[PDB]
């Protein structure tokens, strides 16, 4: 019979500052041999801080999202108080808990600021689960970038010499660099890069046009 | 509503010990058109008197009797419209049970069902019990027959019985001149006396309906061979 | 105590119940609305007290649509009126749709008179007190009027009037023509007969509403304002002042 | 004698009864004429009845009490013989107030219209009626009348241009049952070194009646006890008989 | 007893409330009559309107219940009415169920056991509607029974209804002695004939509303003005 | 007498048609608080007095953001408010998530009417007797709306609901023609004016109990509450 | 009006309101809602009769106008 | 003779009822000041052959919301049961505190159910007969809500319910500050508490409880009421 699992997933990019965040990803979408679209993003602006994306399926990701709106506006309703991310974070798990028997998925991220000053992004299984990240690399190209990521934003590894801070300036520049780069490794990555920039004053987005061929 | 209204029943238990609707059926019994019954031991008779009082009629059309088998037969005393809905819901019982099975109908069995019907809505509200009194009449092998149901639900055995207006009256009369041995041509004599004793508004070949269990158990009698019998003895 | 206020599920020495007949009283208690059937089309009218100026009319009116092709006037409460026709539009929608027919005037009325009679036979849900007047245009069957009444009762019409009003109209209605011209001339008439029939119930202003269902309105259902509303009431106002 | 939940009741008496018959003179400047007739219900004998009888007093003006079930008879018309006689006494002597004993003998529930002697009951109510709507004027004469319920009486004996003030009983306040019980604790032998209001938040809600009632009891213990002076253990039982009292 | 809200068994014999649907079964003034031939079954109606502000091109009293089987009413028009569709209703499956006709007899008695539940309901009342059955069989010829909403139906001669039906009973006794005597049409006439003289109306051809039953076609149908007319006619010739 | 019949039948039906239950429950809406709803169709505010039962308390709101756009003044109990209001919002919500539009206030209005009204036609239900003043900003620019728990539903450009509710009426029919399609701070003087017409007069003018309300062309739901009325003052 | 007339009132007097309010009146009771509104005006001392005695006197029974506070927080 | 009746005052008959099943009950008193909120309450007792150690009415729905109940006590016991889950279900879904007056909210949905009417979904056929005095401590710091048998909720600073509730309001007036010592407060409580009292000042029929930030809920000991005692 007719398929109850479709790919159409991009790649995308979660970059922890401790004051920012930045939140990047491909506008090409497509599966297989056959494009899709040449445009959209699946990172998308919750609101007061709070950037999200939900990679695996187009079909999911939007009906996910606009649902998660409900809630939050029918919280505030219910006496003057908000979810904070972590909050978040146990909402979507529920509702994922539930679609364990239902046959299509995502594997989604969000990523926000605290009150503590600081970045928290919490990701998640197509299961279930949550688990604390530094950065997080998602989608198809992910697994190749990130030992790399890991290490050139990171540091962390045993096997570096040293430590530097992260700047946002120079956080841009490395997710640009990573981008253009994973253009001539993949079919799922091209045309353009959508940066969400997330700091404290507000949300600005950033826009820049990469290879295809 | 759809399932409001009155849980309980109208009838209520009383400082009496009485049950007053109970009371009143009897009164309901009472109307009826005179009915009698006959055992002739080999056979049974039942009878009854079709009042008339419109000229104006079809045929011999409604009937008293109606055959809810073809071994048991029921005749009534009490409310016309109670009689046929009673008929129905029975006929449909008699068959459904009695076709899983394919021994035939005991009659003892059809009085508990009967009863059972007449008996959950004394039980129940909403509904009111029929005020009808049925003589359950058949004819099977060797065992006895006649059998009385009553609005009351509850049941008897007899030899001979009387219904209608002036019950215990006819019943009196019924008590004396009835006794051992006698013939179903006889029984069908004795029955259209004792008729005539409780009324004679007249007879006719067609204030009469009598009916039989006997021979395969239950026969309609023709016309003319009842009104044979009213010339063997007027 | 009359012993059957309460009930609305038996019968009483007067045969219906004093219920029945109080919802009855009630449509006779409100304003005055009239229709006209004629041979091109059937035109309908209804006069509105006016209240106060705060208030303005934007959803509550007293004329009501049936469907895309049904015209829907009422004398009662607004509030049940509304209730009742909601309902008919879906139940004609399934039809419409399911049989692939765009309903007679007929049918509808048969499924509303249904419903009516069943809340008569019980005391579980109390009638709707009122009368509704429906009716159009069919494209090859012709113009046809009903009215409906909280009585259990329904036929078709030439001309039917409800309100205070009711005894009085029909006498006017009943000295005109059968055919009554056309149907514009008949746009004009009824703001003769509303016009007058105000001098009557004269106790604050009205505002005067017509509506039409025509051979030019090719059998739709349309309201009357503009212009067209203006010039049969200076026609009145030149006539008589009443 | 009961004043604390019946002190509305007083105040509103005095103005519609008193007032009138002291400055007259007063209330023709303005252009203002009373009431006729005012209206008491709730139980009798809880200060109901002790009302009208204390005003009686105070207001100096004749108290002429008519038990309306007397006046009710064995024989037609003989019924409004006396209504009609009542009203041609109260018209010479100008200032008199007309108590009316539990009219509702005589009094409405009725509006039936007949079935046998229903009539004639409603004959006088009718009869009464007439005397009052009709061209005979108020006077200085006043009227009291009697229901328990003042439901059960008729639209026409409620009616404007004769009965517009209905005077009310209530549950009286703490603060109430304390001065009906300062009442009592004059003849009663007393140690004031408890205080009875603690006791009486404690006690079911009750009218003025039952106040006194409980009291009463009190005294019995002592002289029992073989006490000369109240104590605070009285008290105590008295609240166990009185509640099982009500529910008999 | 207690009619007050309940429905009980009492001394009285029958029922308050079920004499009083017998009573008040009209709330206009028409009259109505059937007489059965072998010829015909014809049942004779009025057509009175209060005004012309109305129409009578579709108000009858007379409804095709179906092809062979006709049904006129006696009764609140209201209840008339639901009764008509609840019929339809039923009829329309016996045919689909069964795959043969329904019989005029059997329609009277499956509806009588509806009309009889709600006897023993105190939640519910019965229409109040006394309902006259018409039709052609061809299983004993033509049937004419008439139901009453006690839950009492039965076939008769010939009956008659509206308010005055003991009055119609009397003619229609000296009648029925020879009936078998009458053609066609003349059973027609003499149809007429019983209405007009109770009613104490000479006819006219917008008042009155014949629909005739036919043997040897499974026809109900109401008669046109011609054929009416020329029955009136007849009559003033043996004036 | 019958009074207990009247009650006892929510089927009533009396010799004058009157159904008894109706006239209780516009009892019960002029026991509540005092709130007025004014609109020059460009601007709608609603000054509502928020009032306490003691000294040791304060004030309760009766001013609910039913949403982003649209909201209410209640006046009458606060219980059976709650109940009505989730509806509101859920409808709403889905009104959000299949359709993605707004939806005309008007259309809503309607809508919840229909549900009420059909239990009232049939065994229980009691009235519901709290009275609201429905404003919102729709797309032919904000209406005002009268619900009533007689299911009366009535577009005004202005209205008022509380004890000594006509006094305020007449002043808003005088002050009507001024309204005209402008100015904010004009609006709410009237406002506080008519707000006092409302009450005994009596009781003077508090910055505790009164709270302010707007909605507007690129308003959608805000409140000034308490002290925070005084610079609009 | 009429009835007002032997009354001392004060100059402006706001009938409409009021008579809007008052429901379900026969002819009696409103001339006894005006003579008690001057009784109420008697217990003040106010020589002069004012809108705000009439407002609680038809409030007061006589065709079951009545009121009572509570049903707010 | 409904009880589904809204009533022609239109002012609904039971809810009415249960304030004068209120004045039957004990006396309960809050105060709440500038930080902490106290809760005091008459646990009362009769007999020497009776446990009153057993006897509670003054419970902890959870470590930083309380309520004292006051009037019918049974129903009480069920409308407590429901509220706990539920505070309780909102640490499942997202691990983190509830408010006050959330808490308070859900219990008063509840509220409602009376009747088989069409105006409330049937399960009961009356109300719950109790007030309740909700406390707690959030972010918006020590606040009291009263809890209205009207179903429908109050805020409060200070409050007392009971039979003496007339006079108690009154006499706790004057001893409210808008700022006061916690400590000054408990001794204030005490002397109203003494006041309404003919039976004895005893650890063994009176409790108190408080809640501070820096302790949690607590519940006081007897040698800490006694000591208490010795103070006034």
């Amino acid at each position: 019979r007719f398929s109850p699992y479709v790919f159409n997933g991009g790649t995308i990019l979660a970059i922890a500052g401790e004051d920012f965040a930045i939140v990047a990803s491909d506008t090409r979408l497509s599966e297989g041999f056959s494009i899709h679209t040449r445009d959209s993003p699946k990172c998308y602006k919750l609101t007061d801080k709070t950037v999200i994306g939900c990679s695996g399926f187009h079909g999911d990701c939007l009906t996910l999202t606009k649902i998660i709106e409900a809630r939050l506006k029918m919280y505030k309703h219910s006496n003057n108080k908000a979810m904070t991310t972590g909050a978040i974070a146990a909402m979507l798990s529920t509702i994922l808990y539930s679609r364990r028997f239902f046959p299509y998925y995502v594997y989604n991220i969000i990523g926000g600021l605290d009150e503590e000053g600081k970045g928290a992004v919490y990701s998640f299984d197509p299961v279930g689960s949550y688990q604390r990240d530094s950065f997080k690399a998602g989608g198809s190209a992910s697994a190749m970038l990130q030992p790399l990521l890991d290490n050139q934003v990171g540091f962390k590894n045993m096997q570096n010499v040293e430590h530097v801070p992260l700047s946002l300036d120079r956080a841009m520049r490395l997710v640009k660099d990573v981008f253009i780069s994973a253009a001539e490794r993949d079919v799922y990555t091209g045309d353009a890069l959508r940066i969400c920039i997330v700091t404290k004053e507000g949300i600005r987005e950033e826009t820049v046009s990469l290879r295809k061929d | 509503m759809a399932e409001r209204g009155y849980s309980f029943s109208l009838t209520t238990f009383s400082p009496s010990g009485k049950l007053v609707q109970i009371e009143y059926a009897l009164a309901a019994v009472a109307g009826g058109a005179p009915s009698v019954g006959i055992k002739a031991a080999n056979g049974v008779v039942l009878a009854t008197e079709k009042k008339q009082k419109s000229i104006l009629y079809d045929e011999r059309s409604v009937h008293k009797v109606e055959p809810i088998t073809k071994h048991i037969g029921l005749v009534y005393s009490g409310m016309g419209p109670d009689y046929r809905v009673l008929v129905h819901r029975a006929r449909k019982l008699a068959q459904q049970y009695y076709l899983v099975y394919q021994e035939p109908i005991p009659t003892a069995q059809l009085v508990q069902r009967v009863a059972s019907v007449m008996q959950e809505y004394t039980q129940s509200g909403g509904v009111r019990p029929f005020g009808v009194s049925l003589l359950i009449c058949g004819w099977n092998e060797g065992r006895p027959y006649l059998f009385q149901s009553d609005p009351s639900g509850a049941y008897f055995a007899w030899k001979a019985t009387a219904m209608g207006k002036n019950y215990v009256n006819g019943k009196t009369f019924l008590e004396k001149r009835y006794n051992e041995d006698l013939e179903l041509e006889d029984a069908i004599h004795t029955a259209i006396l004792t008729l005539k004793e409780s009324f004679e508004g007249q007879m006719t070949e067609d204030n009469i309906e009598v009916g039989i269990c006997n021979e395969a158990g239950f026969r309609r009698l023709t016309p003319t061979e009842v009104k044979d019998y009213l010339a063997a003895i007027a | 105590g009359t012993g059957y206020d309460l009930s609305a599920s038996t019968f009483s020495p007067d045969g219906r119940v004093f219920q029945v007949e109080y919802a009855m009283k009630a449509v006779e208690n409100s304003s005055t609305a009239i229709g006209i059937r004629c041979k091109d089309g059937v035109v309908f009218g209804v006069e509105k007290l006016v209240l106060s100026k705060l208030y303005e009319e934007g959803s509550n009116k007293r004329l009501f649509n049936v469907d895309r092709h049904v015209g829907m006037a009422v004398a009662g409460l607004l509030a049940d009126a509304r209730s009742l026709a909601d309902i008919a539009r879906e139940e004609a929608s399934n039809f419409r749709s399911n049989f692939g027919y765009n309903i007679p005037l007929k049918h509808l009325a048969d499924r509303v008179a249904m419903y009516v009679h069943a809340y008569t036979l019980y005391s579980a849900v109390r009638p709707f007190g009122c009368s509704f007047m429906l009716g159009s245009y069919s494209v090859n069957d012709g113009a046809q009027l009903y009215m409906i009444d909280p009585s259990g009762v329904s036929y078709g019409y030439w001309g039917c009037a409800i309100g205070k009003a009711r005894q009085a109209a029909k006498t006017e209605i009943e000295k005109l023509q059968m055919k009554e011209m056309t149907c514009r001339d008949i746009v004009k008439e009824v703001a003769k007969i509303i016009y007058i029939v105000h001098d009557e119930v004269k106790d604050k202003a009205f505002e005067l509403e017509l509506s039409w269902v025509g051979e030019l309105t090719n059998g739709r259902h349309e309201i009357v304002p503009k212009d067209i509303r203006e010039e049969a009431e200076k026609y009145a106002k030149e006539s008589l002042k009443e | 004698s009961d004043v604390g939940g019946c002190k509305e009741q007083i105040e509103k008496l005095r103005e519609v009864v008193e007032t009138p018959l002291l400055h007259p003179e007063r209330f023709v400047n303005l252009g203002i004429e009373p009431p006729k007739g005012v209206l008491l219900f709730g139980p009798p004998g809880t200060g109901k009845t002790l009302c009208a009888r204390a005003v009686a007093n105070r207001t100096d003006a004749c108290f002429i009490r008519v038990i309306g079930s007397e006046l009710v008879q064995k024989y037609v018309g003989e019924g409004a013989r006396m209504v009609r006689e009542l009203f041609e006494m109260a018209r010479t002597k100008k200032a008199c107030l007309i108590f009316f004993d539990e009219i509702d003998a005589i009094g409405g529930a009725r509006f039936d219209d007949g079935a046998g002697g229903d009539n004639e009951v409603q004959r006088t109510m009718l009869e009464l009626i007439n005397q009052l709507d009709g061209f005979d004027p108020r006077g200085n004469i006043k009227v009291l009348m009697a229901t328990n319920r003042p439901d059960t009486l008729d639209p026409a004996l409620m009616r404007p241009g004769r009965l517009d003030r209905k005077i009310e009983f209530s549950l009286p306040d703490l603060e109430g049952r304390t001065h009906i019980f300062k009442i009592h604790a004059r003849s009663m032998s007393v140690e004031r070194d408890i205080r009875f209001e603690l006791l009486a938040r404690l006690c079911p809600n009750s009218t003025g009646a039952e106040i006194r009632s409980v009291c009463t009891e009190a005294g019995m213990f002592a002289i029992r006890a073989r006490r000369k002076i109240a104590t605070e253990k009285d008290f105590l039982e008295a609240v166990n008989k009185v509640i099982k009292s009500y529910a008999k | 007893g207690f009619d007050r809200h309940i429905t009980i068994f009492s001394p009285e014999g029958r029922l308050y409330q079920v004499e009083y649907a017998f009573k008040a079964i009209n709330q206009g003034g028409l009259t109505s009559v059937a007489v059965r031939g072998k010829d015909c079954a014809v049942i004779v109606t009025q057509k009175k309107v209060p005004d012309k502000l109305l129409d009578s091109s579709t108000v009858t009293h007379l409804f095709k219940i179906t092809e062979n089987i006709g049904c006129v009413m006696t009764g609140m028009t209201a209840d008339s009415r639901s009764q008509v569709q609840r019929a339809r209703y039923e009829a329309a499956n016996w045919k689909y169920k069964y795959g043969y006709e329904i019989p005029v007899d059997m329609l009277c008695k499956r509806i009588a056991d509806i009309s009889q539940v709600y006897t023993q309901n105190a939640e519910m009342r019965p229409l109040g509607c006394c309902m006259i059955l018409i039709g052609i069989d061809e299983e004993q010829g033509p049937q004419v029974y008439k139901c009453d909403p006690a839950g009492y139906y039965c076939g008769f001669k010939a009956t008659a209804a509206g308010v005055k039906q003991t009055e119609s009973t009397s003619f229609l006794e000296k009648k029925v002695k020879k009936k078998f005597d009458w053609t066609f049409e003349q059973t027609v006439e003499t149809a007429i004939t019983c209405l007009s003289t109770v009613l104490s109306i000479d006819f006219k051809p917008s008042e009155i509303e014949v629909g005739v039953v036919t043997v040897e076609n499974p026809k109900f149908r109401i008669l046109t003005e011609a054929e009416i007319d020329a029955h009136l006619v007849a009559l003033a010739e043996r004036d | 007498m019958f009074r207990n019949q009247y009650d006892n039948d929510v089927t009533v039906w009396s010799p004058q048609g009157r159904i008894h239950q109706i006239e209780y429950a516009m009892e019960a809406v002029k026991q509540g608080s005092a709130t007025v709803g004014l609109k020059s169709k460009t601007h709608a505010v609603l000054v509502a007095l928020k009032r306490a039962q003691s000294e040791l308390a304060a004030h309760q709101k009766k001013i609910l953001h039913v949403d982003n756009h649209i909201g209410i003044s209640i006046a009458g109990l606060t219980a059976d408010a709650r109940l009505l209001c989730n509806f509101m919002r859920q409808e709403c919500l889905d009104s959000r998530f299949v359709f993605d539009r707004p939806l005309p206030v008007s259309r809503l209005v309607s809508l919840i009417g229909s549900k009420t009204q059909i239990p009232t036609q049939r065994y229980g239900r009691r009235p519901y007797g709290v009275g609201l003043l429905i404003a919102g900003y729709d797309d032919m620019g904000p209406h005002i709306f009268q619900t009533c728990p007689s299911a009366n539903y009535f577009d005004c450009r202005a209205m008022s609901i509380g004890a000594r509710s006509q006094s305020a009426r007449t002043y808003l029919e005088r002050h009507m023609s001024e309204f005209m399609e402008c100015n904010l701070n004009e609006l709410v003087k009237h406002g506080l004016r008519a707000l006092r017409e409302t009450l005994p007069a009596e009781q003077d003018l508090t910055t505790k109990n009164v709270s302010i309300g707007i909605v507007g062309k690129d308003l959608e739901f805000t409140i000034y509450d308490d002290d925070d009325v005084s610079p609009f003052l | 009006q009429i009835h007002s007339r032997k009354m001392n009132v004060s100059p402006d007097v706001n009938y409409e309101e009021l008579a809007r309010c008052t429901d379900d009146f026969n002819g009696a009771q409103c001339k006894a809602v005006c003579v008690e509104a001057g009784m109420i005006a008697l217990r003040r001392g106010a020589t002069e009769l004012t809108h705000e005695d009439y407002m609680e006197g038809i409030l007061e029974v006589q065709a079951k106008k009545k009121a009572n506070l509570q049903y707010y927080a | 003779r409904g009880v589904n009746t809204f009533s022609p005052e239109g002012r609904l008959f039971q809810v009415e009822y249960a304030i004068e099943a209120i004045k039957l009950g004990s006396t309960a008193i809050g105060i709440q000041t500038s930080e902490g909120v106290c809760l005091a309450v008459e646990k009362r007792i009769t007999s020497p052959l009776m446990e009153p150690s057993s006897i509670e009415k003054i419970v902890e729905i959870d470590a930083h919301i309380g309520c004292a109940m006051s009037g019918l006590i049974a129903d009480a016991k069920t409308l407590i049961d429901k509220a706990r889950v539920e505070t309780q279900n909102h640490w499942f879904t997202y691990n983190e505190t509830m408010t006050v007056e959330s808490v308070t909210q859900a219990v008063s949905n509840l509220a409602l159910q009376f009747g088989e009417e069409d105006a409330d979904p049937g399960a009961m056929s009356r109300p719950f007969g109790v007030a309740l005095l909700f406390g707690g401590v959030d972010e918006k710091g020590p606040q009291l809500f009263h809890m209205d048998p009207s179903g429908t909720f109050v805020q409060c600073d200070a409050r007392a319910i009971g039979s003496a509730s007339e006079g108690a309001q009154s006499s706790l007036q004057e001893v409210y500050h808008k700022s006061m010592t916690l400590k000054e407060a408990i001794k204030s409580s005490l002397i109203i508490l003494k006041q309404v009292m003919e039976e004895k000042l005893n650890a063994t029929n009176i409790e108190l409880a408080t809640v501070q930030p820096g302790q949690n809920f607590h519940m006081f000991t007897k040698e800490e009421l006694e000591e208490v005692i010795k103070d006034i």
